[PDB]
């Protein structure tokens, strides 16, 4: 485990995975009553 | 720390790129910087800025970071 | 209890569906974290006996496109792409459970109006079984385990699976 | 009150009437009386036949069902339209001819709703109803 | 003649329409599972998945990045998990935001209802998507088109 | 030149600047 | 929803009621002007803001003023 | 058989057979041209419709008669089909 499989560990990460989860609690999060 | 030896000839290189998207051809024709990796080659002139401060090893680099990082907290 | 009453105000979002820090968060993690040092251990094993075909191999660009490469100008080895594959196997199904979960099982996400778990506090009575206590008190041990193994590695500057090897006082390999 | 037993307008359908919003938050009627069989335009649009008596026809708005007065009230001399609004719990409402009389003539009862006693001229300054209860009247 | 109002009710917005108000309309409508009467909100998932990821794994199969290699309807296969994933996580989300926690037994408009509808497509999309990739890997002139 | 052990360190530090940055999120949102 | 409001500058034309597409504004009884007419507001809740009213008056700047504020299904008139 | 809400349509494929022969038997009129060989339009689509059966998984070429006088008699058989059509159910 070296720092060259950072970027392959994380850009999936930071460009899908956080978005889509952010994306998804704020929506639900402006969609609320 | 290649820059500061010839600053005048070597591109300095911002970030490297990790696009999986680019082809063969777009990773060669962005390999550059004497580096073996596709890499941007900055344009904000932080380079010269922190050599001119001081700055010579990515040690000092990195110390510099570590502090900021401790100053935002 | 404070803290779980403190957070259930703070966040009603996650509290009152049992995310976040709770008893179900609790047991859900320990679970994972006691499947993941079962993992670790037979990661082990199989990279000391050899059993994992071409381990050294590096992916082919050609084949298997851009995701074959790291982040360095480094390729991914066959061992690192079939441990990731292997993990896929396990993730799907937990998707799969998440959103369909089985009758009779626990589910991730709670409903709206469950009742919480009671916080089992410092240690769950000894309930020697198969028992919600001895699975809470063997989770609980194995995320602990977790972390101390990558600590252990980080620090000694061996591996995590040389560190494991060690501890179990290398029957592994 | 409103009878819903009036016969409509043989209108022969349009993609223009009301939705679901109707059903679930408000739906405006319009009864008319009109002395012969005449040819109008629909608010939502196309073309429509009077009937000979009373009519009652339902729209989604406000301004439709007004529309739809003030075209009967200039184009042809029908005066006598009256509007309601719908719930879904039915609670029908009673809201154009609202004290009987058209609101473009004075009528004694009415209460002054929205008056203010100065010219525009002077209304307070945001900096002096700044951080305070104050209204700008 | 043909087209009339929708209901007998000539303020709603519709008309009837042979396309929208036909006997072949209405009954392939009424037979649809999203219609068909007696299905579980699960059964109506499952089957409208089922049909969902079958078609999904072709696109990315013959035309996805890694459509020249031999991994091509692996690949294929994997894209069209991910893609049914992201879409039982938009109908996990729609569900929770959409309908309240009361009950209406299990109508697809309720909040248990639509759960269970989104569990069953999931459930029939990944199956579909497996049985597709099966069916493709095992039959040359699905590889070929024809060719 | 840089050690993965330096990186964690980094990472270590960012994650407690993300922590604090929750908290003030969390307080201004008051 | 939109606040209407009318000021003593009202004469009484009417021209603001007539103008109104929604049933906003009404004449009631006043002595400030010769008409013996102002124009009020009571069912502000259908106004729409348009600005016909404002745009039917004859004073110099208008005795009925329309200030936009919260928008509803009736202000924005949605007919879905 | 409802074609609307509740407007009833016969749909008699009787039409579309007397649409077809009315369409088709004009299409026997030969035509010593290349396009039709010596033979009519009906006769010539299913002449080629053999000889690109006996050859079957290769499409007929572009540039082959076979699509000009597909959709010539197609476009002719519709036309013919919309007026029978018209006939029975306006004029019937
Ligand atoms: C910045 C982040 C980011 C990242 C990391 C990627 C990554 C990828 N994109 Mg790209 N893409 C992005 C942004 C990004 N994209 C944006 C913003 C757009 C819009 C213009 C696109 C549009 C786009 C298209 C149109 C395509 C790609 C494709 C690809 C793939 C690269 C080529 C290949 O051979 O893979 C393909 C090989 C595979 C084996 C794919 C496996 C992918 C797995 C299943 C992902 C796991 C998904 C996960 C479970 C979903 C979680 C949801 C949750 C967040 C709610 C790869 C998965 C290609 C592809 O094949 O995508 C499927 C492709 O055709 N992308
Ligand atoms: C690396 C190991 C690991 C693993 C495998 C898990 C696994 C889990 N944790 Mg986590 N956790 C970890 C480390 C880990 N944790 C650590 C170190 C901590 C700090 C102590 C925590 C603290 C923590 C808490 C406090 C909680 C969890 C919870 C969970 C569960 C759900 C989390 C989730 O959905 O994230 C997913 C995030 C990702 C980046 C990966 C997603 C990949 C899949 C394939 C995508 C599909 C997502 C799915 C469709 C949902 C989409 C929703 C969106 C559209 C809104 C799950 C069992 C929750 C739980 O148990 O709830 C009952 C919970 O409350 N964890
Ligand atoms: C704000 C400064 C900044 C910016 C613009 C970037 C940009 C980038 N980093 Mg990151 N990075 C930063 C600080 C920053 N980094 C710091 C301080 C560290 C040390 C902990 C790292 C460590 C790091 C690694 C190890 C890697 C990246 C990578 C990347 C690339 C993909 C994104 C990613 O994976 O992030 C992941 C980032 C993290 C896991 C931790 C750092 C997150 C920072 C501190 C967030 C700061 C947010 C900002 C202050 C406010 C947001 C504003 C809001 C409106 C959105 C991209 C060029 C990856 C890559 O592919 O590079 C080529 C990669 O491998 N970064
Ligand atoms: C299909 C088109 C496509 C796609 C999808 C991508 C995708 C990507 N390119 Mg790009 N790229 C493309 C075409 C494409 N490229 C082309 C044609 C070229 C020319 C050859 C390049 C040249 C290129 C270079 C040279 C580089 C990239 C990089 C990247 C990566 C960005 C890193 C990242 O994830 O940052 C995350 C994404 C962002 C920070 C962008 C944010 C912008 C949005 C609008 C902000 C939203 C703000 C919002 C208000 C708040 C957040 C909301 C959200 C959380 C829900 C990413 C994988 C970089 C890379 O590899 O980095 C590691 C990089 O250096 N690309
Ligand atoms: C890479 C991360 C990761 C990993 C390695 C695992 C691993 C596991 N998850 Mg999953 N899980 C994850 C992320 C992950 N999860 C996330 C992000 C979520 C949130 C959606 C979940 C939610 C989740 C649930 C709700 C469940 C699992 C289950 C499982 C198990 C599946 C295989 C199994 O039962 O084998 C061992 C059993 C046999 C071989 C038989 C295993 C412990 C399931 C489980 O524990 O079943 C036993 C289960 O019920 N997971
Ligand atoms: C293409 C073939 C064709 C054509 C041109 C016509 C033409 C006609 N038919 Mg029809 N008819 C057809 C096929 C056709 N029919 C078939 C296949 C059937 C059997 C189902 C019928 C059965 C039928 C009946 C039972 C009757 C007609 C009658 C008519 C007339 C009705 C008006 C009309 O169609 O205007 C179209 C005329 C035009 C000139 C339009 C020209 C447009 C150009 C091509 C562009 C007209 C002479 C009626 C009649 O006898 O009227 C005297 C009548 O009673 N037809
Ligand atoms: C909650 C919806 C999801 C929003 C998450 C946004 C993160 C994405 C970047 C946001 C950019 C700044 C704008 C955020 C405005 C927040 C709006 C809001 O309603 O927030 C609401 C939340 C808090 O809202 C919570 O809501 C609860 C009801 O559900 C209760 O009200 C709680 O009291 C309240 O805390 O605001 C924050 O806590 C924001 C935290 C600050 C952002 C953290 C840094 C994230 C930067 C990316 C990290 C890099 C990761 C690698
Ligand atoms: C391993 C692995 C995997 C995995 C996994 C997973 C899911 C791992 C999960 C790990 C987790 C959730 C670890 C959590 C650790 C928490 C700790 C150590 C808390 C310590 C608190 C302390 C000391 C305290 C205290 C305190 C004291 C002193 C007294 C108190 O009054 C106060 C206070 C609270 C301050 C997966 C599944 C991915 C597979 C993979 O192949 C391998
Ligand atoms: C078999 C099986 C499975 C299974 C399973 C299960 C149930 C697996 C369970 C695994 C468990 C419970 C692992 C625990 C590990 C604990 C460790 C490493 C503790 C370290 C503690 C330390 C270092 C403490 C240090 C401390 C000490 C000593 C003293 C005090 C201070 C300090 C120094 C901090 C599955 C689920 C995978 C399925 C499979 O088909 C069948
Ligand atoms: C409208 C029109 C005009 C011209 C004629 C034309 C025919 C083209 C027509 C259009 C037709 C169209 C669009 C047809 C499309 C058909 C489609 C998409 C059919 C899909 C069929 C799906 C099938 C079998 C799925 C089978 C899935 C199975 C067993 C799954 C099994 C499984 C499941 C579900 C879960 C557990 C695992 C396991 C056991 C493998
Ligand atoms: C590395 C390592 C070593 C051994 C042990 C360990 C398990 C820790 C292991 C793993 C460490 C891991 C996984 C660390 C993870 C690092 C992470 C998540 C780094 C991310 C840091 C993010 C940061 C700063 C974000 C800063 C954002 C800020 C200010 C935003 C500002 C704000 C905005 C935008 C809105 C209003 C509120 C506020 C706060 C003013
Ligand atoms: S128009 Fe201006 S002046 Fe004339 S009545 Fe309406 S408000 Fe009073
Ligand atoms: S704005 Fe339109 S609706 Fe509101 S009062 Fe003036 S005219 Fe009547």
């Amino acid at each position: 485990m070296t720092a060259a499989y950072l970027p392959s560990i994380l850009v999936p990460l930071i460009g899908l995975i956080f978005p889509g989860f952010v994306m998804g609690f704020a929506f639900i999060y402006i969609e609320q009553e | 720390e290649q820059w500061v030896l010839n600053p005048l000839k070597v591109k300095p290189v911002a970030h490297a790129i990790w696009d999986p998207h680019f082809g063969q051809p777009a990773v060669k024709a962005f390999t550059k910087g004497g580096v073996f990796y596709p890499v941007n080659i900055a344009t904000s002139g932080v380079y010269h800025w922190w050599y001119t401060i001081g700055m010579r090893t990515n040690n000092d680099l990195y110390a510099g970071s570590l502090f900021l990082l401790f100053l935002s907290g | 209890t404070n803290a779980i009453e403190e957070f259930a105000e703070s966040a009603p979002e996650l509290a009152s569906r049992g995310l976040g820090v709770t008893t179900n968060a609790e047991r859900w993690n320990g679970r994972h974290a006691m499947f993941g040092i079962f993992a670790i251990v037979m990661t082990a094993y199989f990279k000391g006996h050899g059993l994992i075909p071409d381990a050294e191999k590096i992916l082919d660009v050609n084949q298997w496109g851009p995701l074959a490469s790291a982040g360095q100008g480094q390729g991914i080895t066959n061992e690192r792409a079939i441990i990731l594959i292997a993990h896929v196997h396990v993730l799907v199904v937990s998707v799969l459970a998440a959103f369909a979960p089985f009758q009779f099982q626990d589910t991730l996400v709670k409903e709206k109006g469950y009742t919480p778990e009671a916080p089992a506090g410092i240690i769950p009575p000894f309930k020697t079984g198969l028992t919600p206590e001895a699975e809470l008190i063997n989770g609980r041990l194995a995320m602990l385990g977790v972390i101390s193994i990558i600590m252990a590695s980080i620090f000694t500057g061996n591996s995590v699976i040389d560190v494991v090897n060690l501890g179990l006082g290398k029957i592994l390999f | 009150t409103l009878n819903l037993q009036i016969p409509s307008p043989t209108f022969e359908g349009s993609t223009g009437g009301w939705l679901r919003a109707a059903e679930v938050e408000e739906k405006y009627a319009i009864t008319w009386t009109s002395g012969k069989e005449q040819v109008f335009e629909m608010p939502t649009g196309g073309a429509a036949i009077m009937r000979k008596g009373e009519n009652l026809l339902y729209l989604a708005r406000k301004e439709q069902c007004l529309a739809l007065g003030t075209q009967l009230k200039t184009g042809f001399k029908i005066t006598d339209y009256k509007i309601y609004r719908i719930f879904p719990s039915g609670e029908v409402q009673y809201l154009h001819p609202k004290d009987g009389v058209f609101p473009e003539k004075v009528n004694a009862g009415r209460i002054g709703v929205g008056n203010v006693s100065h010219s525009i001229g002077k209304n307070l300054n945001p900096s002096q109803i700044k951080f305070t209860n104050k209204s700008f009247n | 003649q043909f087209v009339k109002p929708y209901n007998d009710d000539p303020f709603v917005g519709n008309l009837a329409t042979p396309v929208s108000t036909s006997s072949f309309t209405r009954s392939f409508l009424s037979n649809l599972p999203a219609y068909r009467s007696g299905l579980s909100p699960l059964l109506r998932g499952l089957e409208i998945g089922m049909t969902h990821g079958y078609f999904l794994v072709g696109p990315f199969y013959k035309l996805g990045p890694l459509r020249n290699s031999d991994v091509a309807l692996i690949s294929g296969l994997f894209s069209s998990i991910g893609l049914i994933i992201i879409l039982a996580a938009c109908l996990a989300i729609y569900g929770v935001v959409s309908f309240n926690e009361d009950d209406n037994t299990d109508s697809l408009q309720t909040s248990r209802g639509w759960k269970q509808f989104t569990s069953g497509w999931l459930v029939g999309s990944i199956g579909g998507a497996s049985f597709a990739y099966i069916l493709i890997s095992n039959i040359v002139f699905l590889q070929t088109s024809g060719l | 030149m840089i050690s993965d052990t330096q990186i964690f360190v980094a990472l270590i530090l960012a994650l407690v600047s993300l922590v604090l940055a929750i908290r003030l999120g969390t307080a201004l949102y008051q | 929803s939109h606040a209407v409001k009318v000021y003593d500058t009202c004469i009484g034309c009417t021209q603001c009621v007539r103008a109104c597409p929604c049933d906003v504004l009404e004449m009631v009884s006043w002595d400030g002007c010769k008409a013996g007419q102002i124009a009020s507001a009571p069912r502000t809740e259908d106004c729409i803001g348009c600005k016909r009213c404002e745009t039917a008056c004859p004073t110099d700047f208008l005795s009925v003023r329309v200030y936009l504020g919260g928008e509803t299904t009736r202000s924005m008139g949605l007919a879905y | 058989f409802e074609i609307s809400d509740g407007v009833e349509f016969d749909l008699n494929p009787l039409v579309l057979a007397i649409s077809f022969l009315g369409w088709s038997l004009p299409g026997l009129l030969p035509s010593n041209i290349p396009l039709y060989g010596g033979k009519g339009l009906t006769t010539a689509l299913f002449a080629e419709i053999g000889e690109h059966l006996q050859t079957f998984p290769a499409p007929p070429p572009i540039g082959d008669p076979f699509w000009v006088i597909l959709f010539i008699w197609h476009s002719g058989l519709f036309a013919t089909m919309i007026f029978g059509t018209i006939g029975y159910n306006g004029y019937g």
